[PDB]
């Protein structure tokens, strides 16, 4: 029981795996080929790798995820690096092309001669572990394959499942620094095509954590490498109460009945408080009265929309390792008594608290320091209704003269689809004004 | 993380058939979680246990997790093997038949290095026992004098757990003349409680082939008991334990010179890790008459009770007065140079258990040397 | 590779909570006798 | 004799039932293989009480253990007394309750009630006469709030005359541990009163307060909490399971408390509560617990009596005592503080005294007092309904599941005359 | 009640007993004060050493008695005997010195 | 302003929320405590 | 007869840690609570000041009350600190400051809530109260803020009981603060109304007494707490020990307190020896009943010489002889009929108990009620008008609650109290 399974796709969700994962094989003692040690292991009764481990006749540790990407020159390296004994081998679906930043090939032409063979191991899968909680859907925004061929998954996933959780981090460009020009075509077409087929998006932007590398990790100039452990750290402490024991544990099931106040309003903003470097812990002392104060600093917060002039509606404090409830209820009590912390009105309670018993852990190379104290609270608020508008504008300026829509009405796409789509997006923007 | 994982075995009294299990303990954040092999599951979870310690962890050695006296039979691993077969390393330890007297000495000088104490028994060697051993000094020239020195007086055996017990053993013995040992290499046993060549204090084996055979010569392995016991049920008998709690810090030596002192002599001795069904057996006429008896008698089966038979030769106090009052605090305001007054404390696990009742000095004693 | 941050013990089974009512006067009277003065006795069976 | 039957719904339930046989199983001396060990013998000779047996002498507790979610059961059954439970008492379903009052109620719930019920009827005809029902759940939950909701509506459905007992583990006033915790703690309020007889109600921040300011620990953890809770609610049935000299049980008490079937709220306490390094300089007399009794920091419910009249008050006590103080005690504290008890009830106070104490203890008390001050807990729970439901926001989430929109409310407006009609009666 | 009897473990009960062993967190800086206060085991008391001032640690007078127990003269216990009697003399009150026995007192 | 009777234990200050530092992502208004980075022109 | 001890400020503290001083090793208490007597004596009224609890051990009925939380440590780890119930240590965060304004009207309003609690648990234990006792210093901002504060708070609660206030009064000599006399003119306004009975303690009085009579060489503030405590033991011997005669707590009151605002006292130790010179002195009655009366062996700054008496007490402690105790106060009355007022024909209170101090053969403690302590009050509203004259330190107060009549008030009662005190003589 307690089972996940994990969607990986576009080249963000096939890198974000390639980290995620080493994470996952170092919770547990998984070695990179997929087994455990040369003993180091009992004759069997440990089953807290059920969540993420499928357990075999000869002892291997099979991944109950997949990979999907229609480049095939990123998988090609996690199929040939030093965890190539570890995924089963079609598990990693790849194709003959890419979709080259247009959500029309990866969506209507070369989307649905693999959504079939997706399906397929997705309904492998499924039969391979009884109690299934939801889908872990990660992919990106900007990009073709986890614009559009994600976005085509969510309405096959919708239909032969039904009340599954889908839970989406779906990597959102950032404000004033981008990657590529026909982004925001992407972004809204996948935010149109997504809206009544999932029920929580954490959203994060590549800009804010790059400043974090450069707060609180002593790193100067990252990459990506030193970003999806980050990204990986905040999902296993998502999901960590399934497998570890806790006090106040927490099922895939709750953060919908809780973040999640209207259909259209499924937002929630992550944030990991003691991202550290271990020189700038070793004058700090880590406890639970500043975890929970970070969280709620805009230094420390993920998308750059500056919260202060939001409105918080929901919070999901998800805490991990020593920690005791009472100091938790009193910053709790401490962080609602300041004022300069909006809630709104219709929100008196506010607040989701979930407490683990295991310390996280750390990997060999990442910046991140050996703590006692973790959390991750995920917060919905109104001050993303500036990040969809800042959005949008460029598409209102990039549609305004008709730039780049050949490329798109060329191929399975209609003329009217941009028109709508822009339209329900300011339905979208509309109805986020008149909840504060 | 660097847990330690041992292959256990509960017997189920309500279900006549034996459930072996298996056990984690986590030094440092010291605690236990359990595992079931057959029926492959989880019994008891990630819980901080405080009576158990990685001392009280080897072959063949009985432990109490939360009221089940479960055994251990194998390490779980390669790893452990590895990790505590170079440190748990078993020979024998005899005591000729001089310094059984100065038996004391010997038991404080093991419990000072670093050993501990698994197995014990005081015995006389028969004629064929006295011959199987010393089969490698066949035809050699003093066989007729180690033989009936063998078989002149008592014989104490009991078993060592050390990291390179034997050569340690050997290391504190010392050479086998004690004149070489007074002149060479002293503060060694045998420069101080041996005389002759023949007439040495202590031996002990070389290697390990050698050790196993003195062992199934001396403790056969289950059941039948090679050697007699030499318990000696005359009149004036009565009997004292040695509760786990003082054979642990190593008062036992200390415990027989202080009664071979007072002038009270020991015939027979017996090392023993009673079962929960012995002990409430035995002790349940302590039932109402005492204040807390549900602890004192999980206290004396939570490791191994020296149980042994004392005789009163001290004219003008008995054995009963020796010891002392029940409570220490009453034994340290009143009689301070009794037993409880200076070795036992807290009530509950005090030094020794004498016996309260005259006429009954045989029954318990008869007890212990016939029925176990 | 060291552990950071200030550790709060504290005992997750309720050892804490199951020592604290014990209420220690009586848990002394189990590994002991108390040991009052005599004349305060005397005093006590007289005008108590 | 006079068996009580328990149950345990949702994961606090679960955890406060793992520690309540925890804690009772020390009273009669039962250890986790299920044999017993004790050093008395009046703590055998009523363990009908609590326990049934099978062949060899072991006994097994009459409690049955339901979660919509499998996962606290590999806890309570891993744990130190994880194996005096009954392997087929653990009923369980496929999916969790996410804290919603429909899904645990009405569609998920739905098919685990008949589940439970197969079980806890057979239960009940097993005893020659029983006494009544217990129940250790949470209200802001789901699994709690939905499925022993349920099985309190439907089992007053065929036991008609049994003494329900619940213990009302309430939300919190300042901080709160669920968003939708108004829905869950209204709509099982508004099912509380016309199916249960005792309500007694336990919170959080109060057993904090407890842990911080009268014991002085650094460090509480769940726990103390939960053992606190179980030494409150172990001291109610104390007198069906001990002698004593005024002897109570459960239908007495009740009988005692409510003088109307809607007003039955109550709110408890534990007499003998210091620090640890102040046990040395206070005294374990009948005029030292009755001062801690009364005091407003000895009252799980967070509620100051200073706001509301007590209405009726008992006060059950072990150890051996004389009723002569104690009848002392209870005069002068009517009659010292007579603004806060009410006119129409000549005698307030149910004494009830046993002669057991308990284990690591030689005097000792609980309390469990109506109050008209527990209105005020009320009206917390009904300003955040308000404050949330007055447009709909989550209807879709109460919509999915077959609950109709009119049912919050009527779980208001019948709540709401909890109020009303509580200060007329006052 | 002197010099021989502050030195046997269980002591005469007229000597009083030390403060018992107490470590020390200043609040000066911490939330609460906390002492971790050890309760010598009954039998294995103290006799009391430093009534003289703070028995923290110290900041021009004797705080125990001079007599130490390296030299020699503790003699003449029949000279000591008497102020012992002396001060048990002025606890006498008046109506047991008059109204007791049959007559005043000698 | 000094006048105004407070109780001094309830004076803990502002929070977690009050200031934000400006970006290291970008020239435009860049925090005086980092690497710059250049900016070249054309 | 039970009496509730309260003790505010730094000061006061140290006072009271040294008053259980001299109570606990006079009932042969041990410093951890045990008992190490002698005599049953001692036994008997223990429940005077003390409280039994499990165990035998015996702790006080004293609520530890201030503003600043280093005061702890100077008490709870002092010589005869372990005794004390730690439940009635209460108080506050932040400092006092050396302000009326913080210790009486804002910052104090939400400590006195919190040590009333105590306050009635502890008296509302006993069996029959007798009155209430407060060591507090008038010039700083606790003992003088918090302390009346906490008596006009228990004066309406229980109103039909006594009242015990030893005060350290302000010096010119001993000029430890700036702010004395604002602090001395705010706090007895409100000592006057409802307190019965104050005894009044100089400093300066007690290093004169300790120069000259005991011929000191470094006297500390240990000594003075040492003499203060002697004076506050002697007052309610009568409670805790036998006598030819008698005099509670209330008997003082009624015999020393002829008019309702005329109650302040001046309190005296007489048996003070010199320092090795005790083989020189007979220690007689007549010896000490002249040294009594003398005027060096005061413990206010205020000279007998220039006033006259209105009420004497005087409290033996020993085995003496009544003969020689009234004959010596018929000649003390009979050879300073100038110094006694005409309409009082008998002014000296006798009592004898039986029980002498620990280290003593015969001892006495004279209290006195007189007109010549009104040089005191005036020397206090010399240096009251000097400062409020120029508005020179009214920031510190006006800025947390106050206004400037409050001040006036004050002084317009210092005056009407200094002409009552004038009026009769
Ligand atoms: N945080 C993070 N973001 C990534 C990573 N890889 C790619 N991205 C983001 O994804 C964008 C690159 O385009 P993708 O959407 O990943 O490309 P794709 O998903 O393969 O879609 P196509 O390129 O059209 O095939 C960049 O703008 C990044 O912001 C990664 O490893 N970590
Ligand atoms: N006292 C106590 N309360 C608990 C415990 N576990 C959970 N709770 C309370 O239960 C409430 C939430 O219940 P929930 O976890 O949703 O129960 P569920 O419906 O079964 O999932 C919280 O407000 C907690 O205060 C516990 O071990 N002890
Ligand atoms: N007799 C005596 N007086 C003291 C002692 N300590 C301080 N004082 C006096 O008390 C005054 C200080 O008052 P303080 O207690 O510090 O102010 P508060 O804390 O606000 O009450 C000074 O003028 C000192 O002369 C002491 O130990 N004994
Ligand atoms: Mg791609």
């Amino acid at each position: 029981m307690r089972e996940c399974i994990s969607i990986h796709v576009g080249q963000a969700g096939v890198q974000i795996g390639n980290a995620c994962w080493e994470l996952y094989c170092l919770e547990h003692g998984i070695q990179p080929d997929g087994q455990m040690p040369s003993d180091k292991t009992i004759g069997g009764g440990d089953d807290s790798f059920n969540t993420f481990f499928s357990e075999t006749g000869a002892g291997k540790h099979v991944p109950r995820a997949v990979f999907v990407d229609l480049e095939p020159t990123v998988v090609d390296e996690v199929r040939t690096g030093t965890y190539r004994q570890l995924f089963h081998p079609e598990q990693l679906i790849t194709g003959k092309e890419d979709a080259a930043n247009n959500y029309a090939r990866g969506h209507y032409t070369i989307g649905k001669e693999i959504v079939d063979l997706v399906l397929d191991r997705i309904r492998k899968l499924a039969d391979l572990c009884t109690g299934l909680q939801g889908f872990l859907i990660f992919h990106s925004f900007g990009g073709g394959t986890g614009s559009g061929f994600a976005s085509l998954l969510m309405e096959r996933l919708s239909v032969d499942y039904g009340k599954k959780s889908k839970l989406e981090f779906a990597i959102y460009p950032a404000p004033q620094v981008s990657t590529a020009v026909v982004e925001p075509y992407n972004s809204i077409l996948t935010t149109h095509t997504t809206l009544e087929h999932s029920d929580c998006a954490f959203m994060v932007d590549n800009e804010a954590i790059y400043d974090i590398c450069r707060r609180n990790l002593d790193i100067e100039r990252p990459t990506y490498t030193n970003l999806n452990r980050l990204i990986g750290q905040i999902v296993s402490s998502i999901t960590a109460s399934l497998r570890f024991d806790g006090a106040l544990n927490v099922d895939l099931t709750e953060f919908q009945t809780n973040l999640v106040p209207y259909p259209r309003i499924h937002f929630p903003l992550a944030t990991y408080a003691p991202v550290i470097s271990a020189e700038k812990a070793y004058h700090e002392q880590l406890s639970v009265a500043e975890i929970t104060n970070a969280c709620f600093e805009p230094a420390n917060q993920m998308v750059k929309c500056d919260p202060r002039h939001g409105k918080y509606m929901a919070c999901c404090m998800l805490y991990r390792g020593d920690v005791v409830p009472k100091d938790v209820n009193a910053a709790i009590a401490t962080i609602k008594t300041k004022r300069t912390i909006q809630f709104v009105d219709w929100c008196p309670t506010g607040f989701k608290v979930g407490i683990n018993y295991q310390p996280p852990t750390v990997v060999p190379g990442g910046d991140l320091a050996k703590v006692q104290r973790a959390v991750c609270m995920l917060s919905n608020t109104t001050a993303i209704a500036e990040a969809w508008a800042r959005l949008d504008h460029k598409l209102d300026l990039m549609y305004a003269k008709r730039a780049f829509v050949h490329w798109y009405v060329g191929e399975g796409m209609e003329e009217g689809e941009f028109s709508e789509a822009r339209e329900d997006l300011a339905a979208l923007e509309k109805d986020y004004e008149e909840v504060g | 993380s660097e847990r330690f994982v041992f292959i256990a075995e509960w017997f189920d009294p309500n279900a006549s058939l034996f459930r072996r299990y298996e056990l984690l303990f986590y030094p440092g954040d010291g605690s236990v979680e359990m595992h079931d092999v057959k029926n492959h599951r989880t019994f008891l979870k990630r819980t901080k246990y405080e009576d158990l310690h990685l001392e009280d962890l080897f072959i063949g050695n009985k432990v109490n997790i939360f009221s089940r006296q479960l055994v251990l039979l194998d390490y779980g691993d390669q790893y452990t093997a590895r990790q505590l077969g170079s440190k748990k390393e078993k020979t024998l330890a005899l005591i000729k038949p001089d310094a059984v007297s100065k038996a004391g000495e010997i038991i404080e000088i093991i419990n000072k290095a670093g050993f501990t104490l698994t197995k014990l028994k005081m015995m006389t060697l028969s004629r064929k026992e006295a011959t199987d051993f010393h089969i490698d000094h066949q035809s050699r020239p003093f066989l007729n004098e180690l033989i009936q020195f063998i078989t002149s007086g008592p014989i104490i055996a009991m078993e060592i757990l050390r990291d390179d017990a034997v050569c340690e053993w050997k290391r504190l013995l010392g050479p086998a003349n004690s004149g070489l040992a007074r002149t060479d290499a002293p503060e060694s046993i045998r420069a101080l409680f041996g005389t002759d060549g023949i007439k040495n204090a202590a031996h002990g084996p070389d290697s390990f082939a050698c050790a196993a055979r003195e062992m199934e010569l001396f403790f056969p392995s289950s059941g039948v008991c090679g050697p007699a016991n030499t318990a000696k049920f005359t009149n004036c008998t009565t009997c004292c334990i040695v509760k786990p709690h003082a054979v642990s810090e190593g008062l036992l030596g200390k415990i027989l010179m202080t009664i071979r002192d007072a002038g009270f002599e020991i015939s027979a001795m017996q090392m023993f890790n009673m079962d929960r069904i012995n002990v409430e057996e035995f002790y349940e006429v302590y039932k109402g008459v005492v204040s807390e008896y549900n602890e004192m008698v999980t206290e004396m089966y939570s490791g191994p009770c020296v149980a042994m038979e004392i005789q009163q030769t001290n004219p003008t106090m008995t054995f009963r007065e020796f010891c002392g009052p029940a409570d220490p605090e009453i034994a340290r305001h009143l009689r301070p140079g009794t037993l409880r007054a200076i070795f036992g404390k807290t009530k509950i696990q005090n030094a020794v258990h004498c016996t309260d009742l005259p006429e009954d000095g045989l029954l318990e004693v008869q007890y212990f040397f016939k029925i176990l | 590779f060291n552990l950071y941050g200030i550790p709060t013990p504290h005992f997750n089974d309720g050892r804490n909570m199951a020592k604290t009512l014990h209420w220690l006067h009586e848990l002394q009277m189990k590994r002991g006798a108390k040991i009052v003065s005599k004349r305060v006795d005397d005093f006590k069976e007289k005008f108590q | 004799m006079r068996e009580i039957v328990h149950l345990q719904a949702g994961q606090c339930g679960n955890q406060i039932g793992a520690k309540f046989w925890e804690v009772i199983s020390d009273e009669h001396g039962i250890d986790p293989t299920g044999t017993y060990h004790g050093d008395s013998d009046l703590q055998l000779e009523r363990i009908n009480v609590y326990y049934n047996e099978a062949t060899g002498g072991k006994y097994v507790p009459r409690a049955v253990l339901v979660d919509l979610e499998p996962g606290t059961m590999d806890s309570v059954r891993s744990g130190p007394f994880g194996q005096i439970f009954r392997p087929d008492n653990f009923v369980f379903g496929q999916s969790g309750a996410g804290n919603n009052w429909a899904k645990g109620h009405y569609t998920e719930g739905a098919e685990l009630v008949d589940s439970v019920l197969d079980v806890v009827r057979k239960e009940a005809e097993s005893c020659d006469c029983l006494q009544g029902f217990q129940l250790t759940h949470s209200l802001g939950g789901g699994t709690g709030s939905g499925m022993g909701t349920l099985l309190i509506s439907k089992i007053r459905e065929e036991y008609p005359d049994r003494i329900m007992n619940t213990f009302s583990v309430v939300p919190s006033p300042k901080v709160s541990d669920t968003v939708v915790e108004p829905y869950n703690a209204t709509l099982s309020v508004h099912q509380l009163v016309e199916n249960t007889d005792e309500t007694y109600c336990i919170d959080n921040e109060a057993l904090y307060d407890i842990c911080f300011r009268t014991l002085k620990l650094t460090t509480p953890t769940y726990g103390d909490l939960n053992h606190l809770v179980s030494a409150t609610m172990s001291g109610v049935t104390t007198c069906l399971r001990f002698p004593g000299q005024l002897n109570a049980d459960l239908r007495k008490l009740a009988v005692n408390m409510v003088p109307f079937p809607r007003l039955h709220f109550f709110m408890p306490g534990f007499a003998p509560l210091t620090s640890r390094g102040s046990q040395q300089y206070r005294a374990l007399t009948v005029p030292e617990l009755t001062q801690q009794m009364f005091d407003a920091k000895n009252m799980m419910a967070a509620c100051d009596p200073r706001h509301g009249r007590y209405l009726t008050v008992a006060a059950v006590f072990r150890g051996r005592m004389s009723m002569k103080e104690v009848d002392e005690q209870m005069l002068n504290v009517q009659n010292k503080n007579s603004s806060y008890f009410v006119e129409w009830i000549p005698n307030n106070v149910k004494t009830a005294v046993c002669d057991i104490p308990p284990r690591g203890l030689k005097m000792s008390a609980t309390f469990i007092g109506n109050s008209t001050a527990i209105q005020e807990l009320f009206k917390r729970i009904s300003e955040q309904f308000t404050a949330m439901f007055r447009r709909k926001a989550f209807l879709h989430w109460y919509t999915g599941e077959g609950m109709d929109e009119m049912e919050f409310t009527e779980a208001e407006s019948n709540m709401n005359d909890l109020v009303s009609e509580y200060q007329q009666y006052q | 009640t002197g010099i021989k009897a502050r030195t046997q473990q269980p002591f005469p009960p007229t000597v009083p007993t030390k403060p018992y062993d107490t470590t020390v967190l200043k609040t000066r800086g911490n939330p609460y004060r906390y002492e971790l206060l050890d309760f010598p085991m009954d039998s294995k008391k103290k006799a009391l050493v430093w009534p003289g001032q703070r028995v923290y640690f110290d900041l021009k007078t004797f705080a125990p008695n001079t007599s130490l127990n390296s030299w020699d003269p503790i003699t003449s216990l029949k000279e000591v005997n008497i102020q012992r009697n002396l001060e048990k003399s002025h606890w006498i009150t008046s109506y047991n010195h008059d109204f007791t026995g049959l007559g005043p007192m000698n | 302003i000094k006048q105004t009777p407070v109780v001094l234990a309830m004076l803990k200050g502002p929070g977690p929320a009050k200031y934000l530092r400006p970006s290291c992502t970008g020239y435009i208004d860049h925090d005086v405590s980092m690497f710059q980075e250049p900016a070249y022109t054309l």
